[PDB]
């Protein structure tokens, strides 16, 4: 009411590793 | 326009809860001839909604998939909503609240929620990385490398 | 299978797991604001599994649901799968152990995956009560059929 | 052998619970 | 107008949860960089308390130990307990309560506060195999004898 | 009417399996 | 030794786990009867451990005592511990990010581990406010005065 | 320089209520 977004479905995270399954 | 000042703002935790809970293990009872950790693949949607005035409601969703060479181990997906009462911010600020912050609170039991139905399945360990959504959030309304040119010259 | 005689009646856990998991709380912030008075209903279903040769799987689906009429507060649904290494039983015999014994076995994993999963949700403890399968199944059998066999000997 | 059976929705028991849930 | 059947047993759950909880991992950086090779020492525990007339408290304390040799990786418990108003059985019947019938009903809840704790100190999955505490209390105390199954079915 | 909970101190299970560990 | 990494600003979150866990229900059944969110204190302790060149570990301590009525309802504490690869920042402003920021990322953890515990032990749910420990940090350094003659006199 | 600290075991704020006890 006061705001509102656009309700982001796509998102933005990005990393140059894994979990690190060992 | 956003003729808002003075970086006060206020929220209060309302609440913090699982809204949906998946674990699907299609290959399962086959799949277990094949002792290793089953490679990870990471998906994150962000929503939100109105309950009440103030009153928004975030979900976080996580959903990992996984398979034991070329063939499905497990598919398990957590949603952790959240209701949150947000006062003070607007523009950039409310787009860093219900799209970065809100989610970053959440994210700690969405994390122990997906590793409880992997348990459940009996699948090996899972625990994902702490992602900072509100230091990629700064970058995404950028959507560029990092400026920090400089000529140190160590030789 | 090379089988020259007659394998003796045999019961081993293979393995117990959930193959599925599955939690829906769309109106979980709107029963927030409702007032707290759940319709707990039982959905019990049971799913068969043929492995290998003499190596059988029962999966007992509980599902559990909670709606105030027209609103679901909460429903939560596991596939608490069973690999069960079983052999010298069949027909009628076996469809007790299969159909009864087994996911009674399976029934306290289940029971806790889904009071875990409300717990996780914020919705009050749900512990469904113990449901002896065995004597239902002897209702289906031939009315009661026989039951309170038990002998009643101390070491 | 100790096998050949299948799939049935529901076995005869639905349960109806009932918590103090107030 | 008669005493028909007196074994039926009024078995009704009030409230299962944690007593306590436990993690100890003191030396859990310095323990993460060792070699891999846990002697697993799991210490069960069942003890029970009378809180009011027929009103039965179990609690089922399940510790798992993991010493690499000399090097303790971590010390885990939980004390799983739960309240259960019962009537109908006593005896021997009455120590197979606190024996088995209950603890098997506490055993999945006990196993997933370990294996959360296990995974919070960031360890592999620990999971707890199927133990039918019941068969292994009819050696000790009370030989049971089974369900009263007769062979009939037509369909 | 029925139960008298005093105590109890034996565990004839003294445990014969492993966590899935090595 | 791998020390002050100079290549832009580092801060790479290598772990987050629990070091320590104690959840205590004391009077858990008895202070049941009293079904009311029990009378919290929260407390916070900081800690810190290098581990090797630029690695440096930060131990969050955070405590809930709680009771209802005349008598404690629930215990809890976790030393939340978080292993940090830090680097290109020093004196006051690593101490900053240290004592402020690295805790405020153990914090949404701590919370985690706190709450479900708190639902494992069936008492309501313990849902914490985020604070800005980075703000607080600088509040908390200019407090260095001694006037004031706080009196408080009732009649 | 890297580190440079000055801990106390008083920090922040106390808290006796937090929350919002009904």
């Amino acid at each position: 009411n006061v705001v509102g977004l656009t309700d982001q479905t796509d998102l933005f995270y990005t990393m140059k590793a894994a979990l690190g399954l060992k | 326009m956003s003729e808002q000042n003075n970086t006060e703002m206020t929220f209060q935790i309302q609440r913090i809860y699982t809204k949906d809970i998946s674990f699907e293990a299609p290959n399962a009872p086959h799949v277990f001839q094949k002792d290793w950790q089953p490679e990870v693949k990471l998906d994150l949607d962000t929503a939100s909604s109105q309950l009440a005035d103030d009153v928004y409601e975030v979900v976080l969703r996580v959903t990992v998939t996984a398979s034991l060479g070329e063939e499905t181990a497990f598919l398990c997906e957590v949603q952790q909503g959240g209701i949150f009462s947000i006062a003070g911010i607007e523009g950039t600020q409310m787009a860093h609240c219900l799209g970065a912050y809100c989610p970053n609170i959440l994210f700690p039991y969405a994390r122990e929620c997906i590793t409880s139905m992997v348990s459940r399945g009996t699948f090996p360990q899972l625990n994902l990385a702490p992602v900072n959504f509100d230091a990629l959030f700064m970058n995404y309304l950028q959507q560029q490398a990092g400026e920090g040119t400089e000529e140190h010259q160590d030789a």
